[PDB]
């Protein structure tokens, strides 16, 4: 018994390709489109809620996940792989940072830790790479707002705006035309909804679209009052109703 | 832990991984060892497809294991560092428990044992390295030159060469080295070593390294000009 | 064919080929015979040499004062298994002050051999054993196969041409079973049994190996001039 | 068992080559070119970013050039994720040396240890090697300014000027042509950029597709300063040499 | 063990170390050298628990010599002292700590300066113009406070050291059988045979 | 293909061929049966007499677990013994912690999970035995049959080995003709008959009958071997029915 | 115990007593406190009898393994250091050993090493070890010269043990003498203190404290 | 590939059988056992004339009463010898006596099969273990990588083994003297060796109860070679 697979399942081919990473990226290509746009006073991450069955309750399945109060994540590719990454990402933020410095990690460093986890699945014994690309949006005091993309290889790149998955090629071209360095958060949400409508085929409403923002602090969502320095989470998931309001003035 | 038996017997009774490690040695730059009446000289080829090198800081081909023993090699450069490090640690460990520096035979025997262990241990491949180990035992003026190889066998040599085109320079040494009368002086020994490398090398410029080891921890590396004088002298006598 | 790379693989007809190949090593091994009465149990083993300059490979091993076996196949594997038996017999003595039952000895060998046939990396034992002993329920004879299968018998034989001795004992069953209180006659029956497996060679003084255990006889081996009596 | 699926990453070819190391070098040959040039009064590190997108955040980005300590930096060519594993090790190794000896680590010692780690992955463990080549640029008070390179085999060598990644054959010929020993930093800056500009697979070399760094003694008196160039500073140095 | 002294002067470091090895009511040896050469320009004297002292000294010696061979370079006295301190700092929280106090006298060839470090078994390091371990300090520190000058020669340092040994031979309860004196300077380590 | 070369590999059907191959080893083995009765269970097995040299009554194949459970199996005999050894460890640890002897359904899952575990990895081989077992606990009598895959169910009657179909047919008749129930002493006699009837599928070598039983009234809830007069009575009953 | 060994012009003299004690109970009078490691090495025993006996015969096995592996007799320095490094590993555990590794080799000449259980290892010309070491020192030091003859040195070693055997309550039995030369060790007999005392008293005129 | 501890269809371990082929490539080693002693002789076989032949160590001391000669991948023998020496000395430590030659051989052979997936492969070297003890007198053992050992009156291993063994079959009798055995090893070595036999490329040794295990000098062997040539010419 015991894990006898102590050797790499991802190896270099004669041409220099890492097969499993390439194939994992193929799995990401098949995945549903998600995107991220960085504004001057916030970031927006969005994706389509592909329902497996109309009897299924798509509210119970959350594609956009809070990692820290000021960092959110969305993905394209294999949902189960994403779910466990979010679990590990949430924990590493605590173990390797908050329990040491008494504050939440800045976006770039949390991203770095997630990348490390995905890189190890590329080299460690008896494991395949993760079949997802992440888009991590976040804010921190000294870097401000930021948006990162993390690939199955463990590589990560900062973006002004981007899209991953099914119709990423067309979506990226759409974003290049619309993005400027003076976009306000509400303008970015508007563009996000426009870009996403291109890739979505069926219903397009607040129940089939999942969308969150990294913006201003939300004291109402903090849960307590009395500490002035604690001002609430910058991450906020837009409600089904809040999305439909913006779809009328679309 | 990774357990795989990588070095294994084949139907004809060969351990291919050990034999393929010898091919890596054959690819490596030539190294030669010649021992005289009162000295040993280690000569080493350095390939000249690398210009813009920084020779101050580039790892030298001949390494000191202790103040009285040296080690040159042919084959994989990265592999050789692991053997050298282990040998250097064992050298200090021997001084610590025996209160006497290692003999050249003992040090060689240790390095050869390490190489052997990597031929029947799970999860590891053999060292793609053959070494020439030279020096003088403590309080002894008799020169010592030993050779090791990936399989783990080791032996003493009056003169020997390893690496690429070593069979050519071994041919040279076999007729030019007299057992009854080894190079009586340092000059004679260095010249015979340089001559033997000039059969294979190309130019006698920054392609040849020479290190001379004498008794009682007397080791010095020759500079370009010093070596170049031997190259100049040999070529003028050749035109005859 | 494709299902003989290791012991952990079943064939499409439900066979373990590595176990069967281990069984094959026994068939190449030199013949050895086992038989018992109600009072004594006897091993008779034909030893094998490399050539005329070599010694004759010892086939019989003692396990305790009341137990021992003979081997056919890989001798080092017999050494491992005999050593394991020696320890189990000894554990029973030190802890319980109890001589290990020959039946339990068989159960223990079965379970040890079995584990090697169900796990990756390992291999089956390449030897067959004939265990004789005398315990609280009289004389015994066991046949161990490296598949794990242990079998209690009145008499048997394993090795090359063992079918000759095994047929003979099957005929002689009613005779030799009632050789009670007579060691030399029970051995004679065993020496005659092993003779049915001989071809071109005959039993010489440094070729024959005999062991005996019984009611008032500790497990003792006879070699050299001590077996000249029976040729 | 699992033997069936083992690639055997740490074995020799019949020719005496390490398959995986050779294939990792092939991987690295497609990565963006990185150049190191050592002058008498400093070192230049120049690297080309892999085909950039216009929406990529350029200023808050790090792909090629990384800082190991205050005296040593590295240029990367290969898998970035692999490189970061090794960089964090190298960063820790430097701090261990400082903690032990109360002296900044000599460049070669740091390089050797990082190269020794790579070597290990080619001889034991059954894991794939790191698909990374480094250019180490650093200073210490023994040898002064030093350039090294290491590759997946775990072999390292010292250089006056060197390139890794894509088009090294062409890049090395151009460096070998125009390099001389009495060269200054500002000349080396110009050489590095001119070389990339000629070897690049892109149409034209621009500020947004470059990472640049210098290690000078251009601080105040007998001390070393690392300068990781900002986007605007690369834009200026590119105009100053007349490439754009 | 017992008496180990150190004096850093203008151009050298001078280490004095008692020759007596006592056990119970018997002086077993009166010519013991309580010092090891770590490198050509670095000397370490030691005092403390029996066995531990030499075992520790030779272990440090091996490590420094290993470093010298690996890098083909001599570690600075500062670097060696920091390495030694860390080894003792580990040791003190071990299952059985090294009970060894040391003085490290060295000549830094890069700075062209003598350097004297005092390190106790806890891993407490200090650079000093003059140092002592054990009860010796109680006499020599105040003596050196008075007579020491930073610009003294090696000869003046030896006379200053004779003054310490005389004071110890007068007021110390135990017979420590004199001292072995060694000088560390630009030309390396040498022993004064007539003291 | 190659899906059948490694254990724990799903074929495109969704099958583990290595387990199905282990079943072939079970089908090759001698016949064994189990009969559930009024207040207990009865086990019986066919022992092929390979040679005259086999000592009668001295190659016992039915095994006891704890003091109240009986186990019999067909296929690779050593594999069966390994499984019983585990069963005994499982039963010991249950009694150690919980005091009460292990219930039969509880025990059945302990073997079930262990056998199933040997279908999860390629580094182990599936068990080459189907095991019929059972006994009496606080809730009465239980009979079970466990297969190489780890699959097991409760049974009124169970049969495995080379003569399983012959035995199954005979078992189905007993279930139909006795809806109220079969007595323990009756089930012993029937077990003998069914082994003799199932021997027709293995009739080259003649055989030796071995029976055991647990019964709340007859054996006081404990596992015992059927020997002597009761065994010979059952053998005679079986001999009368084949003729 | 009282054991000594001293170096001189004609090699090394080694002398030991033969008493073993368990408190004030005299456990034995005929114990061998010298172990002959090889034809050129000797070991002396003082302290715990089992500790000395077990580890010094173990030392002999290590020295044999050295000459098998290195095709050369082990040095006195290396042999002593094997033993000292061993006992240092057991430091604190409670071993009790006072030993002297005496022998000749070509590279070293006659050499003596003091090794004890708290890890002390010392090269020297004269050592006395044991409960009666001080008594042996008193006689040995006051009569020692480098230029002693082999005959005189043998007697002084014998007389020094006798001195301690007399005064020290935990020393006695008999004297075992050894002489180590360039050709190896030579045994110079067992000398019972029962007879040796009176023989020395009479002939030497010493021991005037005792009733004659 | 395939398991290291895999059986062939004929009932043999592949790796053990392949290691036997490696031993056939090795240099010839011959041992002869008499009532006056056991003689061990080996072919040195220097690969080049520059190699100093006296550094070729294929005959080895295990204890004073046990010697050993090797053939095959001789680098593999180092850890076997190391084990044998430790086993021999350890037994002397535990029991204050010499260890039996058979017990020593058995201890060495226990390492043999300690390979698989322990070491990664069998040993590629065969050993001739010669010695003397009080119980069974002068003994010669052939230790293989199979874990099996046979006692022999005489035995040859290596490349010239089957030819030499057939020669030893004819020549050996139970009344050979030591001197007769010495010459016999030299005679048979000279027959199967490629290069011409002399004191530099062949080495003799013996173990006797009185003097223990001794490797002969090149001067002593040279005289036995000269004595051998004269005796063959003398009829
Ligand atoms: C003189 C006689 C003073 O004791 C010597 O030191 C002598 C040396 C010696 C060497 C080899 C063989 C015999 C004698 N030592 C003894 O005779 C020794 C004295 C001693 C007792 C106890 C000790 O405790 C650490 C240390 C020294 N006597 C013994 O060892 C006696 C025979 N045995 C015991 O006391 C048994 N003890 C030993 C310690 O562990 C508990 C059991």
């Amino acid at each position: 018994m015991t894990d006898r697979y102590s050797f790499s399942l991802t190896t270099f081919s004669p041409s220099g390709k890492l097969g499993q990473i390439d194939y994992a990226l193929t799995a990401v290509k098949q995945g549903v489109t998600s995107l991220g746009i960085k504004a001057t006073n916030g970031v927006v991450i969005a994706t389509e809620k592909k329902s497996s069955s109309p009897l299924a309750m798509s509210e119970t399945l959350s594609k956009v996940s809070l990692l820290t109060p000021d960092i959110g994540a969305v993905y394209s590719g294999m949902g189960p792989d994403y779910r466990v990454l979010v679990d590990k990402s949430r924990k590493v933020a605590h173990t390797s940072y908050k329990r040491i410095y008494g504050e939440y990690p800045p976006t770039k460093l949390l991203v770095s830790e997630v990348a490390k986890i995905m890189q190890e699945a590329t080299q460690s014994g008896g494991v395949r790479p993760f079949g997802v690309s992440l888009l991590i949006a976040g804010h921190d005091e000294f870097n401000g707002f930021s948006l990162y993309q993390v690939d199955p290889s463990g590589s990560y790149f900062p973006w002004k705006a981007t899209a991953i998955g099914k119709g990423s090629v067309a979506a990226k071209t759409f974003l290049e035309k619309r993005w400027n360095d003076e976009l306000e958060l509400e303008d970015a949400i508007h563009i996000a909804l426009l870009t996403l409508k291109e890739s979505v085929e069926g219903e397009f409403n607040g129940d089939t679209i999942e969308l969150a923002i990294i913006g201003d602090e939300n004291p109402d969502l903090l849960g307590y009052t009395g500490i002035p320095t604690d001002k609430g989470p910058r991450f906020r998931k837009l409600t089904s109703q809040e999305i439909n309001d913006r779809l009328e003035a679309l | 832990g990774y357990d795989r038996a990588l070095s294994i017997f084949s139907p004809d009774g060969h351990i291919f991984q050990v034999e393929y490690a010898l091919e890596a040695v054959k690819r490596g730059t030539c190294a030669v060892g010649v021992k005289g009446k009162n000295c040993v000289v280690l000569g080493c080829e350095r390939r000249s497809t690398l210009k813009l090198q920084d020779t101050r800081i580039t790892p030298s081909k001949v390494s000191k294991i202790d103040s009285h023993v040296v080690l040159s090699f042919s084959g994989l450069n990265a592999d050789s560092r692991i053997l050298i490090e282990k040998a250097r640690v064992e050298a200090q460990s021997h001084r610590l428990t025996l209160e006497d520096p290692v003999t050249v035979e003992y040090l060689t025997r240790y390095v050869a044992g390490v190489q052997q262990r990597y031929t029947q241990s799970g999860g590891v491949r053999p060292f793609g390295v053959s070494t020439l180990i030279a020096g003088f035992d403590p309080r002894d003026d008799e020169p010592k030159l030993y050779q090791t190889e990936p399989s783990g066998i080791y032996s003493s040599w009056s003169a020997q060469t390893i690496g690429r085109n070593s069979k050519t320079v071994r041919e040279f040494l076999e007729k030019n080295y007299d057992r009854k009368e080894p190079p009586a002086t340092v000059e004679e020994c260095v010249k015979l070593t340089v001559r033997s490398l000039l059969e294979v090398v190309q130019t006698g410029a920054k392609n040849i390294e020479i290190t001379v080891v004498k008794p009682d921890s007397d080791i010095v590396a020759l500079s370009s000009e010093e070596i170049n004088q031997y190259v100049t002298q040999i070529e003028q006598e050749k035109q005859e | 064919n494709n299902y003989d790379g290791d012991t952990v693989t079943f064939s499409p007809t439900g066979r373990l080929f590595q176990v069967e190949y281990a069984l094959e090593a026994i068939k190449q091994g030199s013949v050895t015979v086992g038989l018992r009465s109600n009072t004594h149990a006897v091993l008779v083993a034909l030893k094998r040499n490399a050539d005329e300059l070599s010694s004759y490979q010892k086939k019989i091993i003692k396990c305790d004062e009341h137990m021992g076996l003979s081997l056919a196949g890989l001798a080092p594997d017999a050494r491992v298994l005999s050593n394991y038996l020696r320890q189990q017999c000894n554990y029973s003595s030190l802890v319980f002050n109890r001589k290990l039952a020959v039946e339990r000895a068989g159960h223990l060998l079965c379970d040890k051999a079995q584990k090697n046939t169900q796990s990756y990396g390992g291999r089956p034992y390449g030897v067959g054993l004939l265990i004789i002993g005398y315990d609280k329920s009289g004389a015994h004879l066991l046949e161990f196969q490296p598949s794990g299968n242990v079998t209690e018998l009145y008499g048997t034989a394993i090795g090359a041409r063992s079918q000759g001795a095994k047929t003979y004992l099957e005929r002689t069953l009613d005779t030799f079973i009632k050789i009670d209180g007579n060691p030399d006659e029970l051995i004679k029956a065993g020496v005659e049994a092993i003779s049915q497996s001989l071809r071109d060679e005959s039993l010489t003084v440094d070729n024959l190996s005999i062991a005996i255990v019984g009611k008032d006889t500790p497990f003792t081996i006879y070699d050299g001039e001590a077996v000249a009596k029976y040729i | 068992g699992s033997r069936r699926y083992d690639s055997r990453t740490t074995i020799f070819s019949p020719e005496g080559r390490l398959y995986q190391v050779e294939y990792a070098l092939e991987s690295i040959s497609h990565a963006g070119t990185a150049i190191g040039i050592m002058a008498s009064d400093g070192i230049v590190l120049a690297a080309e970013r892999k085909v950039t997108s216009t929406l990529l955040e350029q200023d808050t980005s790090t792909e090629k050039l990384y800082k190991l300590n205050d005296k040593i930096a590295v240029a990367v060519a290969g898998l970035t994720a692999d490189a970061e594993i090794l960089i964090n090790t190298a960063r820790i190794h430097a701090q261990n040396y400082l903690k032990t000896y109360n002296e900044d680590i000599p460049v070669e010692i740091l390089v050797r240890r990082l190269s020794d780690i790579k070597q290990g992955y080619t001889q034991h463990g059954g894991l794939r090697p790191f698909g990374v080549s480094f250019i180490y640029a650093g200073y210490d008070d023994r040898y002064g300014y030093q350039l090294y390179t290491s590759n997946p085999s775990g072999n390292y060598t010292g250089w006056k000027a060197i390139s890794v990644g894509a088009n090294t054959s062409a890049a090395q010929t151009l460096l070998q042509m125009d390099y001389k020993d009495d060269m200054k930093v500002d000349d080396a800056i110009e050489l590095a950029l001119k070389t990339l500009s000629k070897t690049t697979d892109s149409s034209a070399l621009t500020y947004d597709r470059l990472e640049f760094a210098t290690i000078r003694k251009g601080a105040n008196d007998g001390e070393v300063y690392q300068k990781i160039f900002k986007p605007q500073e690369i834009k200026d140095i590119l105009v100053k040499t007349g490439i754009t | 063990m017992d008496i180990i002294l150190g004096i850093r002067v203008q151009d050298s470091v001078i280490l004095a170390s008692s020759k007596a090895v006592t056990r119970g009511i018997s002086v077993l040896k009166d010519s013991d050298d309580k010092t090891r050469q770590l490198s050509p320009h670095t000397l370490m004297s030691f005092a403390g628990e029996a066995g531990d002292t030499v075992q520790f000294a030779e272990y440090i010696q091996a490590n420094i010599q290993l470093y010298s061979i690996r890098e083909d370079y001599e570690l600075s006295p500062q670097a060696v002292s920091s390495f030694v301190r860390q080894e003792l700092a580990k040791s003190i929280r071990s299952r059985r700590p090294y009970q060894v106090n040391v003085l490290i006298g060295g000549y830094d060839k890069k700075k062209n300066k003598p350097e004297l470090y005092q390190i106790d078994y806890l891993g407490t390091k200090v650079e000093l113009p003059y140092g002592a371990h054990g009860y010796s300090g109680f006499y020599t520190f105040s003596l050196l406070d008075h007579h020491y000058r930073p610009d003294m020669t090696t000869e003046e340092g030896l006379d200053l050291l004779k003054l310490c040994v005389q004071e110890l031979e007068k007021r110390m309860p135990m017979d420590f059988k004199g001292v072995i004196v060694k000088i560390v300077d630009k030309d390396g380590i040498r022993q004064v045979d007539d003291f | 293909t190659g899906y059948d070369l490694s254990n724990s590999v799903f074929s495109p059907d969704g099958r583990n061929f290595q387990v199905e191959y282990a079943v072939k080893a079970v089908e090759n083995g001698t016949t064994s049966i189990g009969i559930k009765c009024n207040d207990g269970v009865v086990f019986a097995v066919e022992k092929l007499i390979t040679s005259k040299l086999l000592v009668p009554q001295k190659n016992v194949k039915i095994q006891v677990v704890d003091r109240h459970i009986g186990c019999v199996y067909s296929g690779l005999i050593p594999d069966g013994r390994h499984l019983v050894n585990r069963g005994r460890e499982e039963a010991a640890s249950f009694k150690k912690l919980y005091k009460t002897p292990i219930p039969i359904p509880a025990f059945a899952d302990r073997l079930g999970q262990y056998v199933q575990a040997h279908t999860l990895y390629n580094s182990v081989r599936p068990f080459g035995v189907s095991t019929i077992f059972g006994g009496v606990d606080k809730n009465g009598a239980h009979l079970y049959m466990l297969e190489p895959s780890g699959s097991y169910w409760g049974y009124k009657g169970a049969a495995t080995g080379k003569g399983r179909q012959s035995a199954k047919a005979e078992l189905e008749k007993l279930v139909d003709h006795h809806p109220e129930g079969l007595s323990a002493r009756e089930a012993v006699k029937q077990a003998a008959k069914i082994i003799y009837l199932a021997h027709e599928d293995n009739k080259e070598k003649d055989f030796e009958l071995e029976i055991s039983w647990c019964s709340l009234s007859e054996t006081n809830g404990l596992h015992k071997f059927v020997k002597g007069d009761l065994l010979q009575e059952a053998i005679d009953f079986a001999q009368k029915e084949i003729n | 115990t009282t054991t000594l060994a001293f170096r001189f012009q004609g090699g090394i003299i080694v002398a030991v007593d033969s008493r073993a004690t368990a408190g004030n109970w005299v456990a034995s009078q005929t114990v061998k406190k010298v172990i002959e490691i090889n034809p050129f090495l000797l070991g002396t025993m003082a302290g715990g009898s089992a500790d000395c006996q077990f580890w010094e015969t173990w030392l002999g096995s290590q020295c044999r393994l050295h000459e098998l592996r290195e095709k050369e007799r082990i040095s006195v320095a290396a042999a002593s250091k094997i033993l000292s490094n061993l006992v240092y590993q057991y430091k604190g555990a409670g071993l009790s050993m006072g030993t002297m590794i005496c022998g000749y080799t070509r590279k070293e000449g006659p050499t003596i090493y003091y090794v004890d259980s708290d890890g002390t290892r010392l090269k020297g010309d004269i050592f006395c070890v044991g409960s009666g070491q001080t008594f042996a020192y008193g006689v040995l030091d006051s009569n020692y010269k480098w230029d002693l003859s082999v005959e005189d040195a043998l007697y002084l070693g014998k007389r020094s043990i006798l001195a301690a055997a007399h005064r020290d309550a935990y020393s006695g039995g008999s004297v075992n003498l050894y002489h180590v030369t360039e050709d190896g060790w030579i045994y110079h007999g067992n000398h019972d203190v029962g007879e040796l005392f009176w023989k020395v008293k009479e002939e030497e005129g010493s021991f005037n404290n005792v009733i004659g | 590939d395939r398991g290291v501890s895999t059986f062939s269809p004929e009932g043999r371990l592949f790796q053990v059988e392949y290691s036997l082929e490696a031993i056939k490539l090795g240099s010839t080693a011959i041992g002869i056992a008499t009532k006056e002693g056991v003689v061990l002789g080996v072919e040195k076989r220097a690969t080049s004339p520059l190699l100093e032949s006296d550094s070729i160590e294929k005959i080895v001391e295990i204890d004073r009463h046990i010697g050993c000669a090797m053939s095959g991948l001789t680098a593999d023998a180092r850890s076997m010898i190391e084990h044998a020496r430790t086993a021999a000395v350890t037994h002397n430590l535990y029991y204050d006596e010499d260890i039996n030659v058979e017990s020593l051989t058995q201890s060495v052979c226990d390492l043999a099969l300690r390979f698989g997936e322990l070491m990664s492969r069998p040993f590629g070297v065969a050993l001739l273990i010669a010695g003397h003890d009080a119980d069974d007198g002068y003994q010669l053992f052939h230790a293989e990588p199979s874990g099996t050992f046979y006692r022999y009156n005489a035995k040859a291993i290596g490349s010239g083994s089957e030819g030499a063994q057939a020669e030893l079959l004819n020549e050996w009798h139970s009344s050979l003297t030591l001197k007769e055995a010495e010459l016999l090893v030299l005679k048979i070595l000279k027959q199967v060796m490629e290069e011409k036999l002399d004191e530099n490329n062949a080495q003799l040794s013996c173990i006797t109860k009185q003097d223990g295990f001794k490797i002969y000098d090149n001067e002593k062997t040279a005289e036995l070679i000269k004595e051998l040539k004269e005796k063959e010419a003398a009829e």
